[PDB]
């Protein structure tokens, strides 16, 4: 028993995420894992993803507009109470989101991987919508250092060159 | 040992030593004003869902 | 930043629910107060993830209270903010001491002292709003703002950012 | 407003309530004053 | 009041000896050491109150007058997002006037480090040469009598 | 989970104690008073201490009990299994 | 000038301003005379302490030095010269002394406690003005008397 | 009515871990420096803030809240504050303990009497339990007078290995009254008080292995924390102000203690401040360390005992704890 | 000047872990302390008496020759030669183009330096180097 009541500040820029969200993870079943990063877009496929699964067991046992309406009555209908959160972020999500299909995430995932970042810094990749090096390297300061500019350049340009509709 | 006898002296051996007592005695418990791990105490009392479900 | 986490709660079941679907019961349980709640060691959990298969361990009556504890195992999708990040909002209210950001579950407020000197507040405009000569900043607007602090209670979570820096305030 | 906060800690995230007799509050009140540090933990360090 | 305080910083040493007589007399490894930290001390200090002041202001309750910083604030608004209510007085927080003193602290840094320029020279020459500790039996080698008949006996 | 003896090797008494008994009426009756579903068929009884009595003769208290050791290790006892003797 | 820091017992059902309270001392309870609601249990009474009159001496809290079931002289002769030697006490000491010389000579004319209570008051409140400054002290011990 | 719902986790205490405050904790933990042996205002009619009843420790009146959790009587567990001691004091509960630490380190580099080259330490340090192996090192450290720099080898006794080390005679230590005097022998012998700061100065030198092998924890109690440098005030409610009538106000024993702590604190730090020759600053120093001993024990051997106006003897938190009748 | 900050005078001989840093924009001498103080939260002014030219932190860099003129005809050699950037190979070996066109990448050079046609030379540099 050590109380040593010593903690390091937590810091998006120094990847010091804090003691719960250290990038070995583990498990519900023991294994070590490494943390996931969702980005806005693959957080909102990931979501209602669940929330049609979540229809299907209660039943068993397109523009912004359309869709935002299709989000909001599924979400009412398939959760219970005290939502007002939920519908907030699924509002947000939807908003914000840069990829709409399965296909199109997937291949950022597989795209973003490569360069073998941290998944705090890819998930941040894949979230905003940056055009130039230099805007990366700013609203992104953990990135300095770690990735070339030539690289970030092209990694850019083809995140921009699959970007939706 | 200090609800015995000797209790301020008993307790500042402890805080030297930085004794570590685990509350597995009675009068630990009385003190604490928790249920003593003693008669009905001496185990715990769960819910069984296997048969719960088979009784109705 | 939302990520993916598995988590452990304590959940307790008054004796009225001691029947033969108590099982479904915890799980409405779960949905209805884990979800849209809001937690300072792992953020605002959102959603629960294979609701289908929560792992419910044998539960434990209680001495006195007469209830059963249940320790509940699952997956959900955790909000959870850090300083230094950059995010993306839409300004829903505005003030003199400031406008608040929305992103997502959480409300981000940013100071005075923390914006660029160019912008002002203009209480004369209905609804107010911030107006500067490249732009202007009110109700329903997309602004790009970086979290500079994080205070987090143990059911609350409060940050403030700052749109001084480059490439940041309107989008 | 359902806060909390631990000053000489630096956490507001790690509390927890127990029952306890008020008289055993007064005891470890006053061992406090007495130098004495009884310290009431929620998990165990040591084995059976 | 005057051998307390010069005793206190250690700029003067004391050395008691049954003749109980009391003699003063002066430590220059001790008296440098003190010098040196806090002298550096007295610059870091404001270095640190420097860059405190540099941060946001914060807040305050003329009622209660309860510091509150930026953060503390942001939890306590009202739900009309309208202005800081106190917690305890449920009213109005008024803004800290710490904003126009960050000119203030860095003029008297500037001022201090020009007037203290030249024990700075003087330390940077000490370290350079050798320092020899004293003793009183060491100071009783540059002795000057104070008085013709003094009743203390200067010998060890 | 190496402190739970499996099913096959435990070394308890098959016996419900006095003491066990006495808590199982008692955490039982205490579920009762609290609108708890009654598992047997009520010939007539208000006193919920008497309906965890009826409960218990006919083996239908879905709770078992978890008896612990002095180092630790545990073995969990359904109600229906102990047999009440005494 | 300060927080308010101040409780008010109010029937948050009847919301009637004032409320009719009633303090069942017997039952350790305060409950709301209209509708019964009880707003506070576990209420105390209202050795281990002492009592001073702070109209006499104000607020000054001291503790004397004496002999024990065990004691050496000479502890307690130094420790009560230790005491003697303060500056705070000194103040309150000559106003102590002054209360001390009034009961002895009241005393010894064979006069009522209110008497001196009342002479120790007159004392106090017209000490430390700068009126009674050159008179003498007997002067204005009768004069209080 | 109950308590008010609370969100934090419901647990039952597991484990007891006792310790000793370090001047840190007690800074940190507490929420007001009190400085005023006061406690109540020039006009009786609110507590003085930073006396000795600041309302920021808690409430014990159904009437008022409290300042720092804004909770009523019935629910603040009160909060501690502290006192800045002028110079450090002894420990009265701890006087016998720090006389054998004393003898068991060398009193001018903190370090060991006896170190593993000697056999028979050897066999000391091998025991588990902590009590016994402080009695044991004791009893063979106790009689070592000289620091001993250096050591025979244990391979033999032919050559002597190095040790750190001082050969500074050590001395022999009494306890008188309160104070602790050593006194060494020539080559009369000499006589001196071994001043408070100087104990707490050879307790802070102590290595982290040399005082865990005489049953000290690195992190819970460590010598230096035995000497009180800061002392913890207790609230309001450990030490209520009974009424008898409703229209005379009573105050606890240990408020009428502490209040003598703050007068003889105050009375020292403007003493050595200005003037004060030594003599007055050692009296000064003793009438602390006797209040603050007496505060926590008030039944010392040998010593008077601190009486109140009535004449009964000041009931300690000693007292409290004591006795068929006491807390436990 | 000779080791102390210009703004806060952290000499070194009292705080030996003074770093001292360097912004190509106006070539000025600053500690690290003072840069993240000022610049941390966003851009600022420069804080000299007389120079009013905006800054980033993170442009920041350690000054690498002792002599502020040449650090500054290095730099703005090295952005000239991200665009002019040829070899003798380039002209087929044509040494006679070549030293042409390598004094007319000096000249270039030179006038960035002393300002000679800002403006003018500035816009060439950008035509230059899409192309
Ligand atoms: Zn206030
Ligand atoms: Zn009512
Ligand atoms: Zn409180
Ligand atoms: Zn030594
Ligand atoms: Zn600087
Ligand atoms: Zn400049």
């Amino acid at each position: 028993r050590r109380l040593k009541k010593v903690e390091e500040e937590e810091n998006a820029a120094t990847l010091q995420l804090g003691q719960e969200f250290q990038l070995k993870q583990i498990n519900h079943q023991g294994e070590e894992e490494e943390l996931i990063a969702l980005n806005l877009s693959e957080a909102r496929l990931v979501i209602k993803e669940a929330l049609v699964e979540r229809r299907r067991a209660f039943k068993r046992s397109e523009t912004r507009e359309k869709e935002l309406e299709s989000i909001d009555v599924l979400l009412e209908q398939t959760t219970g109470g005290n939502n007002k959160d939920l519908k907030n972020t699924m509002q947000y999500l939807t908003n914000f989101s840069r990829f709409r299909d399965q296909e199109t995430v997937g291949a950022v995932i597989q795209l973003l991987k490569s360069t073998g970042l941290h998944p705090f810094e890819v998930a941040q990749l894949g979230s905003l919508a940056c055009d130039t090096a230099d805007e990366a390297k700013t609203l992104i300061p953990s990135l300095n250092n770690k990735i070339s500019d030539d690289e970030l350049e092209r990694i850019l340009k083809e995140l921009s060159n699959l970007e939706t509709l | 040992r200090c609800s015995f006898e000797e209790t301020v002296e008993i307790l500042f051996e402890a805080g030297a030593s930085a004794e570590l007592d685990d509350c597995r005695g009675v009068s630990e418990n009385v003190i604490l004003g928790q249920m003593a791990p003693i008669g009905t105490g001496a185990f715990d009392v769960m819910i069984d869902e296997e048969s719960l479900v088979k009784y109705m | 930043m939302f990520f993916i986490k598995d988590l452990s709660l304590n959940i307790t079941l008054h004796p009225s629910f001691f029947g033969p679907r108590m099982k479904q019961y915890l799980k409405t349980k779960l949905l209805e107060e884990v979800e849209g709640s809001c937690t300072g060691k792992f953020g605002y959990i959102l959603c629960v993830l294979d609701y289908d298969n929560i792992d419910i361990q044998r539960g434990r009556i209680l001495p006195t209270d007469g209830s059963a504890e249940f320790n509940v195992k699952y997956r959900a999708v955790v909000f959870k903010p850090f300083k230094g990040e950059v995010v993306d909002g839409t300004v829903v209210s505005c003030s003199q001491h400031g406008f608040e950001v929305q992103v997502g579950p959480m409300k981000v407020f940013v100071t005075k002292h923390l914006m660029p000197q160019d912008l002002t507040f203009n209480a004369g405009s209905n609804p107010p709003s911030y107006q500067s000569s490249e732009d202007v900043i009110t109700i329903k607007s997309r602004i790009r703002v970086k979290i500079e602090g994080c205070i987090s209670q143990v059911s609350s979570i409060h940050a403030i950012g700052s749109i001084k820096e480059d490439y940041l305030g309107a989008i | 407003h359902n806060q909390f906060e631990c000053k000489g800690c630096d956490n507001k995230i790690d509390i927890y309530q127990i029952h306890i007799p008020y008289a055993a509050k007064l005891l470890f009140q006053e061992l406090m004053a007495m130098n004495i540090t009884p310290r009431l933990y929620t998990d165990r360090s040591r084995d059976f | 009041p005057l051998i307390a305080r010069l005793r206190s910083d250690r700029l003067i040493s004391i050395h008691k000896q049954r003749e109980e007589r009391v003699y003063y007399y002066v430590k220059y490894p001790h008296a440098i050491d003190a010098i040196k930290w806090k002298v550096h001390q007295v610059v870091q200090r404001l270095k640190d109150d420097l860059d405190k002041n540099s941060e946001p202001n914060g807040y305050m309750c003329p009622i209660c007058l309860t510091k509150y910083t930026q953060l503390e604030a942001v939890q306590l608004l009202n739900f009309d997002r309208t202005e800081f209510l106190c917690s305890l007085c449920d009213e109005p927080l008024v803004e800290d006037d710490s904003g126009k003193k960050n000119k203030e602290k860095q003029d008297k840094l500037n001022r201090l480090m020009d007037q203290i320029q030249p024990i700075i020279d003087s330390l940077k020459k000490i370290d350079d040469s050798r320092i020899e500790e004293n003793t009183f039996e060491i100071a009783l080698a540059r002795l000057i009598p104070p008085q013709n008949q003094s009743h203390a006996a200067y010998t060890y | 989970k190496e402190k739970a003896i499996p099913k096959d090797q435990r070394a308890t008494t098959p016996y419900m104690t006095k003491y066990e008994r006495a808590r199982i009426l008692g955490t039982r009756a205490l579920q009762i008073s609290m609108n708890a579903p009654v598992f047997v068929d009520l010939e007539g009884e208000t006193d919920p201490l008497r309906i965890a009595m009826k409960e218990l003769a006919e083996k239908k208290i879905p709770l078992v009990i978890r008896r612990y050791l002095p180092d630790g290790s545990f073995e969990d006892w359904s109600v229906e299994e102990l047999i009440v003797d005494l | 000038r300060g927080p308010n820091l101040n409780i008010v017992l109010t029937c948050p059902e009847c919301k009637v301003y004032p409320p009719k309270i009633v303090e069942r001392f017997s039952e350790g309870d305060v409950v709301c005379a209209l509708c019964g609601l009880v707003l506070s249990d576990k209420l105390v009474d209202t050795r281990v302490g002492e009592a001073s009159n702070p109209l006499l001496d104000g607020n000054n809290l001291s503790t004397r030095i004496g002999k024990g079931e065990t004691t050496d002289m000479r502890f307690t002769k130094e420790l009560n010269k230790a005491q003697g030697k303060n500056v705070m006490d000194k103040k309150d000491n000559e106003v102590q002394a002054a209360f001390a010389k009034i009961t002895m000579l009241c005393d010894a004319a064979e006069l009522p406690k209110i008497v001196k209570d009342c002479a120790k008051e007159a004392y106090k409140l017209c000490h430390d003005e700068k009126t009674l400054k050159g008179k003498s002290m007997e002067s204005i011990m009768a004069a209080s008397i | 009515v109950g308590q008010q719902y609370s969100s934090a986790p419901l647990r039952t205490v597991k484990e007891v871990q006792f310790g000793l405050f370090s001047p840190e904790e007690v800074r940190a933990i507490s929420v007001a420096k009190i400085r005023f042996p006061e406690t109540m205002d020039e006009t009786q009619t609110r507590a003085k803030i930073g006396g000795l009843n600041d309302p920021r420790l808690g409430s014990i009146d159904r009437n008022l809240k409290c300042q720092t959790c804004q909770e009523g009587m019935n629910e603040c567990p009160g909060h501690f504050g502290h006192i800045d001691l002028a110079k450090p004091v002894f420990h009265v509960g701890f006087i016998a303990k720090i006389k054998k630490v004393c003898e068991c380190v060398c009193m001018h580099c903190g370090k060991l009497l006896l170190d593993e080259h000697n056999e028979l330490m050897r066999q000391a340090l091998a025991i588990k339990d902590s009590k016994k192996r402080f009695a044991a090192i004791w009893t063979l450290c106790k009689t070592k007078m000289v620091c001993e720099t250096d050591v025979p080898s244990e391979d033999d006794p032919t050559q002597l290995v190095s040790r750190g080390g001082c050969g500074n005679t050590q001395p022999t230590i009494r306890k008188d009254g309160l104070k602790l005097v050593g006194s060494w022998k020539k080559d009369e012998p000499e006589l001196r008080v071994l001043s408070t700061e100087e104990i707490l100065n050879i307790f802070k030198h102590i290595s982290v292995k040399d005082f865990t092998s005489l049953g000290f924890n690195e992190v819970f109690s460590r010598p230096e924390w035995m000497i009180l440098t800061c002392l913890p005030v207790p609230p309001p409610p450990v030490r209520p102000s009974i009424s008898f009538n409703e229209s005379q106000r009573g105050e606890d024993d240990l408020t009428f203690k502490l209040a003598d702590i703050l007068k003889a604190n105050i009375s020292l730090e403007t003493l050595e401040h200005n003037g004060a020759p030594h003599h007055a600053i050692e009296e000064a120093e003793s009438l602390l360390q006797f209040h603050v001993a007496t505060y926590m024990d008030n039944d010392i051997a040998g010593q008077p005992q601190a009486l109140q106006k009535s004449g009964r003897p000041v009931k300690s938190i000693r007292a409290r704890l004591k006795g068929k009748e006491g807390r436990i | 000047n000779k080791d102390m900050c210009p703004i806060c005078k952290t000499d070194r001989y009292l705080s030996p872990d003074v770093k001292f840093l360097v912004n190509p924009e106006c070539y000025h001498r600053i500690c690290e302390s003072c840069v993240d103080r000022i610049f941390s939260l966003g851009p600022a002014q420069c804080p000299y008496k007389g120079c009013d030219k905006i800054l980033r932190k993170n442009k920041f860099k350690t000054q690498i020759f002792d002599d502020v003129e040449v650090e500054k005809e290095v730099d703005i050699r090295k952005r000239v030669f991200n665009v002019f950037n040829k070899t003798i190979d380039d002209f087929n070996g044509d040494l006679v183009e070549y030293n042409k066109y390598l004094e007319e990448v000096e000249d270039i050079i030179y006038k960035l330096d002393h300002g000679i046609d800002v403006a003018k030379t500035e816009e060439k540099l950008r035509t230059y180097e899409e192309l």
